[PDB]
């Protein structure tokens, strides 16, 4: 993909001793971050996940989280905020900022949370496409709150 | 209890041995597909910690990117030799299953080498791979299952979750999608607005977009048939993804510099 | 030729002596106003380099912030003792005049201690200070003059430039304004749009703003008399500048943390 | 001002030996980054700089530059881009990105430039309110091009 440097991971995973430690059969071709041939041959079928999410929310057994880094342009935060809102779920909560405790810098706004029953949309302020790479502490805090079914604030 | 054939004993580039158990092998997908997985057990109480599946997008990109560059227990350094422990690793509180999917992605393969696939096929193949994971790791069958992913996994995860929800043996508790593709229409319409309000497009291009793509209060930047609209959206496509701006992080540099 | 009374000999916190000459003293403004200046000569050919005036905004904030934290020859380190040379200093190619203005700002003062002022008074006082600078530094009279500033200096600079343009003895060549206040209307209207498209306001607050502040295609977030509009804009004002977000850099942390 | 830490500059300028080196009379009160009393007593007279800029542009003798860090919310880039455009000047040029050469990272987009005759609007990508603090190299490059009356690209 453009503007990305994948050399470090590519150099590591293509090392023969790394492949042996990872139990990779020797005959297999070299490791590429993204397989161009798979992408080219891939037939995209769905245009919207609306029905899939409504099917998952109907059971009321699953906690759903859609999180976006607000400085990403590939899959921007607004597209996903609109999507979550369009699902029109019960128990709509007022949009609020969510906090993260940074070392000695104190409590900081890590982004904004829009919550409904069994579904929440989250922004990660200053993060791009790869949220845990850009904001690792904010990504962990969000992940921890998601697993434990805790409010994101 | 666990596949001892798949367990990683000593991983190169690590200065210290992991406190947690880790596995690298193959899960059986649909037909003749063998999906490479890298499973990292929880650093704190793996037996009671949730099982988390991680899928990177593309389509065609490896979930090993998620491990070594995003939220894995160790991260690859610029030398491409050294791995350094991540204090914000997702495996601190969860058993993380990184799956290279579909077949052909990274170390994943198929016996027929036929890698032409679709959304419905990938969901079914990922479901069969999940069934195979629980066969190889029976001690995790009753553990809380979470399906997570990034980008195109916005399609991978909900389609997979609809199949998982029909399986009573799988303890599905939830799903998380990072910067995911949920709707092509919503993504394309919001991006044009994102590009203008982030100062990538001028008032001249925006006025032309608002006049030829929009009606009253609503805008159509997705499937608009208007002549100048297609031309203007193509200019937006050139500015956003082909001018030298990093589409993945607007305020970050573009690796390799601005193109010629 | 130059005020030797004002020349800085040895500045504390500097590990190395400057290659350029620097002056710190007072310029006479209007009435009994004495404006403190810190003039840093060009590191490369000061005799032919342009004269650049720098004004910080507020109103009431010091231009010494511009020197020690922004584009000065040396920058104050977190210890508040050490000064480190700036390789991107504006004085590498220009003679930079940092002026603490109006009276009362930083080290600037007035003999009557009366610091109540206005836009027209500050412009006239800054013009008299500029005339005084050329009296103290006659060797710079014929040098290219540029009037620069930040924030409220978006008012300070153009008002001053209109007075400077009427003086044939001043070699005015141009003006530069950084993140400046040019129009209250344009700034307020654009900020509401900026806050929504940067994900600070939700669809509920935005829909309410678009319905109660806007008509057809045009929006009024500046002088709107509408009831809910004033209420909604006050909520925007609370989110943007009173919630814990850094108004000066959205993606930077708020120094001292989020308020109680 | 909120969310700003001015302690370092305040600690330095309030040191008695620094004041002596800067020829500051000893009787004067302590140095404050921003004077609250000056701000409180200040009477704002102008609401727009439109007439001032048109008066300066009428002579055709001065080069005007309005530059904004695109992540600032106090005096955001759009307000100033609208302002420059509203002046309706001759020789309008197509909006283009402007480049900066970073160490070994190569040529990067430092922002966008909107040029007219004797006036140009510039964005500084990733910079806030204090452009030279956040992006010093991009700020110097822009400043150098401005003084030398060179195109910003
Ligand atoms: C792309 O990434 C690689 C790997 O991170 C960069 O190469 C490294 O460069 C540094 C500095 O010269 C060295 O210390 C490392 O040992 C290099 N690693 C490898 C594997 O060669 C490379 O410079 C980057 N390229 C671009 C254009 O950004
Ligand atoms: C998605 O891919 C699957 C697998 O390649 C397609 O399903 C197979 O289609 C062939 C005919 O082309 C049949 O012989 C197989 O029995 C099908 N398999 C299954 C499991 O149904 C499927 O048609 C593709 N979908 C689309 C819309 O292209
Ligand atoms: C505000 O700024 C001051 C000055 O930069 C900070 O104090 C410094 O803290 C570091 C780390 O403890 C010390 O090494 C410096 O010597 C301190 N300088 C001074 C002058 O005390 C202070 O921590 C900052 N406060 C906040 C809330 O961000
Ligand atoms: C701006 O401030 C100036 C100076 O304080 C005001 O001008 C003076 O006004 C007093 C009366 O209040 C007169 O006695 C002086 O002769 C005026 N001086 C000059 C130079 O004209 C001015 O009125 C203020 N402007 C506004 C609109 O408040
Ligand atoms: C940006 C990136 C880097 C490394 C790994 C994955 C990705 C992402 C997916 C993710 O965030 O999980 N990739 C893309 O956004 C993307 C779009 C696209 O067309 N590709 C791609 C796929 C196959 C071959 C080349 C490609 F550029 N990759
Ligand atoms: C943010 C800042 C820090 C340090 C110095 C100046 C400033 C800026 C002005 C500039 O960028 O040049 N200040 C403001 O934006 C600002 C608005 C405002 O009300 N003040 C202010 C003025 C006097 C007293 C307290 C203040 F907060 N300061």
């Amino acid at each position: 993909p453009p503007c990305t440097n994948t050399t470090a991971a590519s150099t590591y995973l293509n090392n023969p001793y790394v492949r042996k430690a990872l139990n990779i059969p020797e005959q297999l071709p070299q490791w590429d971050m993204c397989n161009f041939l798979v992408n080219l041959q891939y037939r995209r079928l769905y245009r919207s996940m609306n029905s899939q999410y409504l099917k998952l929310l109907s059971s009321q057994k699953y906690q759903i989280l859609l999180y976006n880094g607000d400085v990403d342009m590939a899959c921007n935060f607004m597209g996903d905020e609109w999507f979550v809102d369009s699902l029109n779920q019960k128990m709509e909560v007022q949009r609020r900022p969510w906090l993260v405790k940074y070392g000695d810098s104190g409590e900081q706004i890590a982004g904004f949370v829009k919550e409904f029953s069994h579904i929440a949309f989250l922004t990660i302020k200053g993060a791009g496409h790869m949220v845990p790479t850009d904001k690792p502490l904010a990504a962990f805090t969000m992940f921890s709150r998601f697993l434990n079914k805790q409010p994101y604030e | 209890r666990a596949p001892d054939q798949d367990e990683i004993q000593r991983l190169p580039g690590l200065a210290k041995q992991p406190s947690f158990r880790q596995y690298s092998g193959y899960l059986k997908g649909s037909g003749s597909k063998h999906l490479h997985y890298w499973f990292v057990e929880s650093q704190k109480d793996p037996e009671n910690s949730p099982v988390v599946l991680w899928l990177n997008g593309g389509p065609g990109c490896s979930s090993l990117d998620g491990l070594l560059t995003e939220h894995g227990p160790f991260l690859v350094q610029p030398d491409g030799v050294t791995l350094e422990y991540n204090p914000y690793s997702w495996n601190l509180i969860a058993n993380v299953l990184y799956l290279e999917s579909p077949a052909g992605v990274g170390f994943s393969y198929s016996d027929d080498k036929f890698y032409a696939t679709n959304d419905t096929e990938v969901a079914q193949s990922n479901f069969e791979a999940l069934q195979d994971f629980f066969r190889l790791f029976p001690e995790y069958k009753n553990n809380k299952l979470f399906l997570t992913g990034e980008s195109y996994a916005g399609i991978y995860i909900p389609t997979l979750a609809v199949l998982v929800m029909q399986d009573p043996s799988m303890n599905l508790q939830g799903l998380a999608v990072g910067n995911g593709l949920s709707s092509y229409e919503q993504n394309d319409n919001s991006l044009v607005y994102f590009a203008y309000y982030h100062g990538l497009l001028g008032n001249r291009l925006w006025s032309s977009l608002q006049t030829h793509c929009c009606s009253q209060n609503k805008c159509n930047f997705y499937d608009n048939k208007d002549l100048e609209c297609v031309t203007n959206l193509q200019e937006v496509a050139r500015i956003v993804g082909n001018s030298g701006l990093n589409i993945y992080n607007l305020y970050a540099p573009c690796a390799g510099g601005v193109p010629s």
